[PDB]
């Protein structure tokens, strides 16, 4: 049914490498660990975007080589499968979350009050005279930045050069964005409340569709086996700013006699709304497939679409002293007339 | 018409007592209330009229259950005789 | 295949800490009958504490159904009967 194979990549050693890199690395080339300072700013609610740079990881493993030890080629493991490594980095950040150093403003956070009441539930029920998904408590959106000037993610590719072998890998594309949709909320954790037992349940979303829960699966609700009806709450649900846009192949990249192809780019979190229509941009993102559900997946079969989950977006595109230099040049009218369109006389 | 006017007055009073319980806003206007006993617990009810008064909220918590006890019936065996 | 018995109001359920000892501990503290209040508020205050006790004890049944199953268990279970005579005997002993 499901035969097993062996691969020469160890996730436990790579997780140890990540959790040592988060507390070890510091960038002194510009002139305490800087990523720990960024996670401290996350704990102080200063910033919502965490950008892991692969050039920093390559310099960290080069520094490990300078110390004499050898790494497990972490940046190649990021470039091969970035989707699992996103959650791995999120769990590494959650394992090394700093304590807040400022005012918490506890009245604004409803999920803190809910989890406080659930810990009260857990201590009361287990007094005897994971509780929450990790994406619910995450207030940070993780992104990746590719290596440069140091290697497939460094090399920019056209839309036509992206093939089926590039699924799962961090790729970089050059293109003009044709259509940008409106900013829409996409769910990640749905909270259901039981009207009888007074408990909650969280259901995680990792697909384009999801099904709701009708009855509560709580221990107290099922011990007396009352059939309490679950009610969806949007207040305690986890949301993300999702936007789908279409990127087009540049006409210089199109071969002679072909029609350019379009690719779907999905942006989530704090990277939303930076994309603009008619803008030539570089997009580095995780190239993931988009599977169907139900009858469409049964009829289309193995033939599956794809999309791009963007991680980093790069735009391709004294003044008064130059204005005074143009003044002292003299004849601004004739110079600005004859300088414009130099092919005519 | 005299008895009709009295029946409409009785119906008006009963309709007023019914629309006391009726929510002023619409159905999708979601209001969630967490009640606690002095034994510390959280029970959630969904309503707008039940937000303010305790008795309507407790009547909701009684009415939200979908388990009904058996009530045995005589099945009206008088109709079996002629 | 016997998978599960559906739960009913039992003798071990009334004799727990959350049950009739809860009633003896907190009913005189919670229940207040006053002549200044009208009879609707007094009767609803009588119903309210017992309804919260029923929703903590046996939440599967409705409250009138809860009183019916308490009547059935009080007619049936002998442990509940000797507990009920033990309460009366303990209070007349003092
Ligand atoms: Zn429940």
């Amino acid at each position: 049914a499901l035969p097993s194979i062996q691969l020469p990549v160890d996730y436990n050693n790579l997780f140890n490498e990540i959790t040592d890199f988060l507390v070890t690395f510091k960038q002194d080339t510009l002139s305490g660990p800087k990523y720990m300072a960024m996670l401290q700013k996350v704990a102080n609610r200063e910033l919502n975007s965490v950008i892991i740079d692969l050039d920093d990881i390559l310099q960290y493993q080069n520094e490990k080589f300078l110390q004499g030890t050898q790494a497990d080629d972490l940046v190649s493991a990021i470039q091969q499968n970035a989707n699992h490594f996103t959650e791995l980095f999120c769990r590494a950040i959650d394992n090394n979350m700093p304590l807040p150093t400022k005012e918490i403003d506890y009245k604004d956070d409803v999920l803190d009050v809910i989890l406080n009441q659930r810990r009260l539930r857990n201590e009361r029920m287990l007094s005897d005279r994971e509780l929450f998904p990790p994406n619910l408590t995450r207030r940070y959106f993780l992104y990746f930045k590719p290596l440069s000037q140091n290697a497939i993610s460094s090399k920019p590719l056209s839309v036509r050069q992206i093939k089926g072998d590039f699924l799962g890998q961090l790729i970089t594309v050059r293109g003009i964005i044709t259509r940008v949709s409106d900013v829409k909320p996409a769910v990640e954790v749905i909270a259901y409340t039981c009207d009888q037992c007074g408990y909650e349940v969280f259901q995680e979303v990792n697909s384009r569709t999801f099904t709701p829960l009708s009855e509560c699966t709580s221990e107290e609700c099922s011990q007396n086996q009352t059939k309490g009806q679950l009610f969806m709450s949007t207040r305690a649900s986890k949301f993300s700013a999702f936007q789908e846009c279409k990127i087009q192949e540049l006409s210089q990249q199109v071969p002679v006699g072909h029609i350019p192809r379009s690719l779907n780019i999905h942006v989530n979190g704090t990277l939303v709304r930076s994309l603009s229509p008619g803008d030539i941009v570089d997009v580095t993102g995780i190239f993931l497939p988009a599977p169907y559900t139900g009858f469409k997946a049964l009829k289309a079969g193995l033939l599956t679409e794809t999309y791009l989950e963007a991680q980093f977006v790069r735009q391709h595109k004294d003044v008064e002293e130059r204005v005074m230099e143009l003044i002292t040049s003299g004849d601004v009218y004739n110079r600005l007339a004859k300088s414009i369109a130099p092919e005519i006389y | 018409g005299f008895e009709l006017s009295k029946l409409l007055q009785k119906e008006h009073q009963m309709r007023k007592n019914v629309i006391k319980h009726t929510s002023a806003r619409h159905s999708r206007f979601g209001g969630l209330l967490s009640i606690q006993t002095p034994d510390k617990t959280r029970l959630t009810v969904s309503g707008s009229q039940a937000l303010v008064d305790e008795k309507i909220a407790l009547q909701k918590l009684d009415d939200s259950k979908k388990w009904n006890k058996r009530i045995i019936k005589k099945h009206q065996s008088v109709a079996a005789e002629g | 295949r016997k998978r599960r018995p559906q739960v009913k109001l039992t003798a071990e359920k009334l004799l727990s800490d959350k049950g009739l000892p809860y009633v003896l501990k907190n009913a005189h503290k919670r229940i207040r009958i006053s002549s200044k209040k009208n009879s609707y508020d007094n009767l609803s205050n009588i119903i309210q504490f017992y309804q919260l006790w029923a929703h903590e004890l046996f939440p599967k049944a409705k409250f009138k159904d809860f009183m019916k199953i308490c009547q059935t268990v009080g007619k049936t279970d002998p442990v509940l009967r000797e507990y009920r005579v033990s309460l009366f005997r303990d209070e007349m002993g003092m």
